[PDB]
């Protein structure tokens, strides 16, 4: 029934910035208002309860306020490891959740380190070749990959993934695999992974010779 | 120490039942009910119902009255939630929580039910070996491929979990086929590679793998 509103969506900030995250109600809910974290794949955790008060364990710099309608939670002091999704979560009736506000820290620039793995022999026995190239570590986000086989620009035979952002260093790390049949794998010579990022003034490529 | 653990991930076809348990540490059914929370993944949360494990009574959501039965075992500290007639938009990670009336002040690790007719397969481990192309200033990079799975998740940790520091656990990628993969990377030094043992612990639980992969330079 009762319809929680967060603002904003998310926050991008620096360590040691105050961060002021807001959730309203669509009726009043007098002070039955929960503040949770959340680690991406983790298990909510209750940071503040009856709109301000401070769960046991809590560092001091997480305050809430407000009665009614408008609630605040207040980061004081942001630091690497409040990078979470927080939500809001009245209780004044049937439990009903804020749709969350992701909180990011804002850090210098960090060029990726740069990685690859060949295929293993398990696979390569399987039929399949799987070429994988690692950037560890990187700030901004943005961070382009391709792949050349034999200097040939290569489509459609990779996939990446970003990790979240890191709790201790707020970096990102970046995973792309190759993928092509251990026929296709055997009539090339040299495999390369070539980067792009804000904190390389060219880019890098990191390559092997088969064998 | 409070915990709630909850049962494995596990992958339903379409009108099925799904049962997710919810182990609770002691002095907990005594003293607190315990509330079930779902998040359908890239999404948000919704509250399902609750149970007092004293009197037995329970409140459920609107949205799930009738669909939604949630049991405790006072004998074994277990809540159970079942979920019938689930259809592909109840795939989501599901919470149990201990519930004060007022708050939920600890949660279960959560439980991905994943609703889909398409077949379970466990993955492939591959090594992600240690060498010259992998080093930078004196640390060394290795870690494991799991490839070709379906549903999710998979799980990886590192030496039985003591193995923390510098391990990063991407996230999924969907290949054109349906099937997932992704891949787990650490950091070591690379002065000891020849004394050290790095193993993956990869478990995909909707296939009962459970495989312990040795990588080695």
């Amino acid at each position: 029934d009762i319809q929680m509103t967060q603002s904003p969506s998310s926050v991008s900030a620096s360590v040691g910035d105050r961060v002021t995250i807001t959730c309203r109600a669509s009726q009043g809910i007098s002070n039955w208002l929960n503040w949770y974290q959340q680690k991406p794949g983790k298990a909510p955790k209750l940071l503040i309860y009856a709109a301000s008060s401070l769960q046991s364990g809590v560092p001091s710099r997480f305050s809430g306020s407000g009665s009614g309608t408008d609630f605040t939670l207040t980061i004081s002091s942001l630091q690497p490891e409040d990078f979470a999704t927080y939500y809001c979560q009245q209780y004044s009736d049937d439990p009903t959740f804020g749709q969350g506000t992701k909180v990011e820290i804002k850090r210098t620039v960090a060029a990726p380190s740069v990685f690859i793995f060949p295929p293993s022999d398990e696979q390569l026995k399987s039929g399949t070749a799987s070429v994988v190239c690692l950037l560890n570590n990187f700030y901004p986000r943005e961070a382009k990959v391709q792949w050349k086989v034999d200097n040939a620009l290569q489509s459609g035979n990779s996939q990446e993934s970003v990790t979240e952002q890191d709790s201790k260093d707020s970096t990102y790390s970046l995973s792309s695999t190759l993928t092509l049949s251990k026929a296709d794998y055997e009539k090339h010579k040299v495999y390369a992974c070539e980067v792009t990022h804000q904190g390389l003034s060219s880019p890098v490529t990191k390559s092997f010779n088969r064998g | 120490q409070v915990q709630l653990v909850q049962s494995g991930a596990e992958v339903k076809k379409p009108g099925s039942s799904v049962k997710v348990s919810c182990k609770a540490s002691g002095g907990t059914f005594s003293s607190y009910a315990i509330s079930w929370v779902r998040q359908a993944p890239g999404q948000g949360l919704e509250w399902m119902g609750s149970i007092i494990p004293w009197f037995g009574t329970t409140n459920y959501a609107q949205k799930f009255q009738g669909r939604v039965t949630i049991t405790a075992d006072e004998s074994t500290s277990t809540a159970y939630m079942e979920l019938s007639s689930l259809r592909s938009e109840d795939t989501a990670v599901y919470y149990c929580a201990r519930d004060s009336e007022y708050y939920f002040d600890h949660w279960g690790q959560g439980t991905l039910v994943t609703v889909s007719s398409a077949s379970t397969k466990g993955p492939s481990v591959f090594p992600l070996a240690p060498s010259s192309k992998s080093t930078s200033g004196g640390t060394a990079a290795l870690g494991c491929l799991v490839k070709d799975y379906f549903p999710e998740p998979v799980t990886v940790s590192w030496n039985s979990g003591a193995l923390t520091s510098g391990v990063h656990t991407f996230p999924a990628v969907l290949q054109s086929s349906g099937l997932y993969s992704l891949s787990s990377v650490v950091t070591v030094p690379s002065s000891s590679l020849g004394t050290q043992t790095y193993i993956c612990n990869v478990n995909h639980k909707p296939s009962n793998t459970k495989v312990d992969k040795k990588v080695e330079p």
